[PDB]
């Protein structure tokens, strides 16, 4: 077989995004998660049909689901969709 | 804000 996405690879990607790319995760919550007044956000998991985020705002916290348009077959699909969603979201606030 | 291609498109 081809190599699939796994829970261990998901965890490696989520930690690298939370350590160094936290600003991008707050943008995903605002543009694709329909949240307002986001103070920060973190990736709890990524899976073949979407990702789960923890979102802080107005002194409170909540968890939300963002669904992908097409299923992910492997970690290269995951890498590509995270970069495409960030390019679209930067465009919203800079138009 | 930083564009992702600044570190992820090597050309
Ligand atoms: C200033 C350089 C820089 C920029 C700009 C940048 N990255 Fe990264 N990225 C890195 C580095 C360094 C790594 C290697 C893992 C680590 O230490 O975070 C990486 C790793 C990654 C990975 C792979 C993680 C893995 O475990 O396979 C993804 C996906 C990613 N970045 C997404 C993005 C997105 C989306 C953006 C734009 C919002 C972005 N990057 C902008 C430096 C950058
Ligand atoms: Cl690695
Ligand atoms: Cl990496
Ligand atoms: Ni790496």
């Amino acid at each position: 077989m081809a190599d699939p996405l796994t829970p261990a690879i998901s965890d490696r990607i989520c930690k690298h995004m939370n350590e160094d790319h936290a600003s991008a995760i707050a943008l995903y919550a605002q543009v694709f998660g329909q949240q307002t007044d986001v103070t920060m956000a973190q990736m709890q998991a990524i899976d073949p049909t979407g990702m789960d985020l923890v979102v802080e705002s107005e002194g409170g916290s909540k968890t939300i689901r963002i669904e992908f348009e097409q299923p992910l077959k492997d970690s290269e699909d995951a890498h590509q969709v995270l970069i495409a969603m960030a390019k679209q979201a930067r465009s919203v606030g800079k138009n | 804000v930083q564009k992702c291609a600044q570190c992820h498109t090597v050309q």
